[PDB]
């Protein structure tokens, strides 16, 4: 809303992007994951101090490892442990992503469960909550095959990148498109 | 929402119109466009040339009169109450910025969000030679499909015109063509997000399973008749017309 | 020209035999005899047995675009059935 007009002060402008940038934490959300950080709250927010964490927690967005940041854990972090749970979410989630995204491109679902929840490099018995639990975890879509230890998956999962799927894209649909057109021929003009 | 019903009558005038004003591309003819809006299908009756004049060497710098439609509607009111505006057509066949200034005056005039209608003087491309936008607003105007309806004292004028399947293939390509360029154009233009959004639902294919073939399953009873289809044929006629035949040739009498 | 069949047959009727019973089956003395033949056959083999993983040649280049010919045909005969309805006239 703001993003047309009003001109407006750095401190006005980060810490509200900060609160913001902070309130992505005291979101973490329906991940995110990439956001409006493209957007100029960088640098802008990013920067230090907790902007900082703020980007290395973009990082954690990312990477998700604890004690990269569990590490950097001050009070104002740690004054909402649930990150604790919200980096669980997003390691899971952070890993699902683009294992969901690519890993299977190939028509991608299944994933399941256990090494592949493992792959997480989150453990098995959490697998048992965290990967058992979908809209559980708000988001996933899918169900259990317990013995088999198979996810049933469904979407439920955005993405994004580009270049690839590109050319692929027109080339089948053009595929059946030009052979179509041998019986595409004479049909109702005959 | 309000997708609405085209008026050929419209559409032809316009194009006189179009023809009239000899317009040519550096101009569109415009004029207003008539119906009732209401309903979630909107119906154009009618539309009308709003003499006019375009300039986009200066894109905002053009010409239009409202005391046409002040005029106009008085009579066309006159003529017909259902005659009430719903919007607005120009020539196109495409947009210019002029538009939305363009776009906002009919609002004064209009029910709902007025409408745009683009037509092509030269019908080239596809299914419409035409396309009609509202306004929606961060801008938004949108186009959502339309169609002809009857009009069939048109039609009938219209069946003083022309003189199953296959088409229904043949745009197979259209979209196709443009898309992956239309990538490769966004992609060697700014050489946004909405492409990725259409990304996901591409694998949405090789998706094929054992449930395709289930198809033949059905396939199979959908050719029982084919016999019976001509089984009839395959019994009657010339079972008759010989008899009608061996009447006839036995008839001969005298 | 006997035992190539048999080869086959043996293909068909089996994955995984011992190169006794194949060498069995192709009566020879030795079985290095025989493995040359599966091998030359380019059979599949671990110690002391043949095996077919694949006992047969399937994909591999042509017969392709004549079924599946699934609508194709059926639609051009759905077309031809359609002309033995157009054409009727």
């Amino acid at each position: 809303t703001l993003e047309p007009s009003t001109s407006i002060t750095l401190a006005e402008r980060q810490q509200l992007a900060y609160d913001l940038s902070i309130s992505a934490l005291l979101g973490d959300k329906i991940y995110n994951f990439g956001e409006l950080l493209h957007h100029p709250i960088m640098e802008t927010i990013v920067n230090d101090s907790n902007y900082d964490w703020l980007f290395q927690l973009l990082n954690a967005l990312t990477v998700g490892d604890f004690d990269k940041f569990d590490s950097l854990i001050k009070v104002q972090i740690s004054k909402i442990p649930i990150l604790a749970q919200h980096e669980s979410f997003l390691r899971q989630k952070i890993c699902l992503m683009t294992l969901i995204e690519t890993v299977f491109v190939k028509n991608i679902r299944m994933l399941s469960f256990e090494d592949i929840s493992k792959a997480t490099h989150l453990p098995k018995d959490n697998v048992e909550h965290l990967v058992m639990r979908a809209i559980s975890l708000g988001l996933l879509k899918g169900s259990i095959d317990q013995v088999n230890e198979l996810v049933t998956i469904s979407w439920v999962q955005p993405r994004i990148i580009s270049g690839d799927q590109i050319t692929k894209m027109k080339d089948r649909l053009v595929e059946w498109n030009d052979q179509v057109e041998k019986l595409g021929k004479k049909m109702e003009a005959r | 929402h309000e997708k609405v019903t085209i008026a050929p009558l419209v559409l032809l005038s316009a194009l006189d119109h179009y023809e009239r004003t000899q317009t040519k591309e550096n101009k569109r003819c415009v004029g207003v466009i008539l119906g009732d809006a209401n309903s979630s299908t909107i119906r154009v009756t009618n539309s009308f040339a709003l003499p006019f004049e375009e300039d986009e060497k200066n894109s905002d710098v053009w010409f239009l009169d409202h005391n046409y439609i002040e005029n106009m509607n008085e009579m066309c009111k006159k003529i017909n109450a259902k005659e009430k505006l719903i919007g607005w057509y120009h020539s196109g066949p495409k947009l210019r910025a002029s538009d939305l200034k363009i776009n906002e005056l009919f609002k004064k005039y209009t029910q709902n969000n007025p409408l745009l209608l683009i037509v092509d003087v030269k019908q080239q491309g596809v299914g419409l030679p035409t396309d009609a936008y509202v306004a929606i607003e961060e801008k938004t105007f949108l186009h959502l499909p339309c169609t002809i309806e009857a009009e069939e004292a048109e039609e009938i004028g219209v069946e003083h015109l022309l003189r199953i399947r296959l088409t229904n293939q043949l745009k197979s390509l259209k979209g196709l063509q443009s898309k992956l360029k239309d990538v490769v154009e966004y992609l060697d233009k700014v050489i946004h997000t909405i492409l990725g959004k259409l990304q996901d639902v591409f694998n949405l294919n090789n998706l094929q399973k054992a449930l395709t073939v289930k198809t033949n399953d059905e396939l199979m009873v959908i050719y029982i008749s084919n016999l019976v289809r001509s089984i009839i044929a395959f019994d009657d006629l010339i079972e008759n017309k010989i008899q009608n035949k061996k009447i006839q040739e036995q008839r001969v009498k005298d | 020209a006997i035992r190539d069949e048999i080869a086959k047959n043996t293909e068909l009727s089996y994955d995984f035999l011992p190169l006794s019973n194949i060498k069995a089956l192709l009566f020879f003395n030795n079985e290095k005899e025989t493995e040359k033949f599966a091998l030359e056959r380019n059979w599949p083999i671990v110690n002391s047995k043949v095996y077919f993983n694949n006992q047969s040649k399937e994909k591999a280049d042509y017969e392709d675009e004549m079924m599946h010919e699934e609508d194709q045909k059926t639609n051009i005969i759905e077309k031809a059935m359609d002309y033995a309805i157009s054409i009727e006239n």
